């Protein structure tokens, strides 16, 4: 049975981006079913809502693999939700596509990483920030492993290039009102040139609004984020969102027919409460790759499908992508964008070509990015 | 050092800053028996001319007091000072205190009083000069230590280095540019 299990929250702290991933994956299934399904048989999907809880992700993965015969999964966002599912898929010899940016330092034979490792997003973003913004920075992130690992690198990068990391603040994943106010007051008391955010999900919008109001509605330090997506920026007033900085392989404003085709496809298929994001883009291309690899194999056997996966370079909405057989990570484009006054993402820099993944690199050499940014 | 102090008395250059007369004479004769190089001078000059290690003078109620005072105020601090005193009353004693003698000899002087006073006063002035020298060394040291420590924190934090690494780097550059560790540290700061 060509059945893809979709493990994306519907509820919880990251519900917006993960609903976005779910529809991107569903969009692909639909397109694959118009291309002949898998050997005449239509591709089916099964969805469960783990609600951002790592233990519920594990339980949903276990239900799918144990009781539904699922061997192909698309899902997970926050890194600890990936860690909770990983062992289940590896013991069942299943294949999980993770269309999410992450901290790196992982190799799983059963995981196809469709989102960037730090050499593909944080590094270029660090080079950019040190290049254009003042060197006194203040960090604010949600309290879980990804923002913490992401801050661990950024802290070291700024100190190496003559910067000062004034405050490094963490707030809980569903941050109370007091949490935000205390955090914003510290940000306001540090007088930073830039705010580097790693806050993820619900509370992102409120955070950016509180920074906004707090400041004397005047030439605040800009917010540069590794995590904020289009789903968070749509919840922001025009003036709050304006001038904020964001990084991703894809932005709905990209100027290509491939990007245009994806926007249109998403607009006529996604619900009202599901914004297009870079992670919907990644769920789409990965789910699409799965289907074509299966079509080329003629079956739905992980071993057969998987073999055909490393050989199919796809034409994704972001540009051309492929999965490297050596590390299960992908060759991804990387864009840095500044939000204009009408809430639109203006790409300010792009890597000249897709960046090859190197999840374990410890020393990020920022000189790599001198030519293309200055 | 009691031994080296005693052994170096014959190299001391002693000046008897006192009017010509019996007192000066007897004092110069006893300093020559002890073996010091001894000169006698009078009226007090404005600067010495030749290096002087120990001055013997009397207490005058007139302008030689101020002359002598100024003469030794401007002089080498290691110059030992011994006053010949004949009164125990407050203005005379205040003069001794204000001159900051390292030793006194009450009059009438006789040969037996000289050597014990010259030695105890010389120990005293040398110990004072040493404590002052240690004070400057320690002041410089506290300041130095601070900049070596702030520079080390700087390297640590810049590079993601531990204390030992920061120390190895300072030492290496320092001992490759033939300069003090402190100069490297201050360059960084």
């Amino acid at each position: 049975r060509p059945l893809i299990g979709l493990l994306f929250s519907e509820t919880g702290v990251t519900a917006d981006i993960e609903r976005s991933q779910r529809y991107g994956a569903l969009l692909a299934v639909e397109q694959l079913n118009r291309e002949g399904g898998v050997g005449g048989r239509p591709i089916e999907t099964l969805s469960q809502d783990p609600g951002g809880d790592p233990d519920r992700y594990r339980l949903c993965a276990e239900d799918f693999i144990r009781n539904r015969g699922v061997r192909f999964l698309v899902g997970c966002y926050m890194s600890h939700t990936r860690k909770a599912v990983m062992p289940v898929v590896e013991r069942a010899d299943a294949l999980l596509c993770y269309p999410t940016p992450y901290e790196g330092f992982e190799y799983s034979p059963n995981i196809v990483y469709g989102g960037p490792a730090p050499n593909q997003n944080s590094a270029p973003l660090a080079a950019y920030l040190i290049r254009h913004y003042g060197e006194r920075v203040v960090f604010i992130g949600s309290d879980y492993i990804y923002p913490r690992e992401s801050n661990h690198v950024m802290r070291h990068l700024y100190r190496q290039h003559g910067g000062t990391v004034l405050e490094e603040i963490y707030i809980p994943l569903y941050p109370s009102d007091d949490d935000l106010q205390r955090a914003v007051e510290r940000i306001y008391q540090a007088r930073a040139d830039v705010v580097f955010s790693t806050v993820v999900g619900t509370g992102t919008a409120e955070l950016y609004r509180a920074i906004a109001r707090r400041y004397g509605d005047g030439r605040r330090p800009p917010i540069a984020s590794l995590t904020t997506s289009e789903a968070e920026v749509a919840k922001m007033e025009s003036d709050v969102a304006e001038g904020q900085v964001v990084v991703a392989p894809y932005f709905s404003s990209i100027d290509t027919p491939a990007s245009r085709a994806f926007v249109q496809a998403c607009h006529g298929f996604f619900p009202e409460n599901a914004t297009i994001t870079a992670w919907a883009e990644a769920a789409y291309w990965q789910t699409l790759l799965l289907g074509r690899a299966a079509q080329a194999a003629g079956n739905w056997r992980v071993e057969d499908v998987q073999r055909h996966l490393y050989d199919i370079d796809i034409d994704a909405p972001q540009g051309p992508v492929r999965v490297e057989r050596q590390n299960n990570h992908s060759r991804l484009s990387s864009r840095i964008a500044e939000i204009d006054a009408r809430g639109v993402f203006q790409v300010r820099w792009q890597s000249p070509e897709p960046i090859r993944p190197d999840p374990y690199v410890v020393v990020h050499n920022l000189d790599d990015w001198s030519a293309s940014m200055g | 050092s009691a031994n080296s102090l005693l052994g170096s008395l014959r190299e001391l250059q002693v000046l008897v800053l006192n009017p010509p007369g019996e007192v000066s004479d007897a004092l110069v004769l006893q300093l020559i028996r002890i073996g010091c190089s001894v000169r006698q001078c009078w009226p007090p000059p404005e600067a010495f001319d030749v290096p002087v290690d120990v001055v013997f003078t009397s207490i005058f109620q007139n302008r030689h007091h101020d002359e002598i005072a100024a003469l030794l105020a401007a002089g080498t601090p290691r110059t030992t000072l011994v006053a010949l005193v004949e009164y125990e009353s407050p203005a005379v004693l205040s003069q001794i205190i204000e001159l900051e003698c390292h030793g006194v000899i009450t009059q009438p002087l006789d040969a037996h009083r000289v050597l014990p006073v010259l030695v105890s006063a010389r120990r005293i002035s040398e110990e004072m000069a040493k404590l002052k020298q240690k004070t400057e060394q320690l002041q410089d040291r506290i300041a130095g230590q601070a900049r070596i420590n702030q520079a080390k924190v700087l390297l640590m934090q810049r590079h993601g280095w531990d204390e030992r690494e920061a120390h190895q780097h300072l030492s290496r550059e320092a001992m490759k540019r033939r300069e003090p560790i402190l100069k490297i540290a201050q360059e960084l700061l």
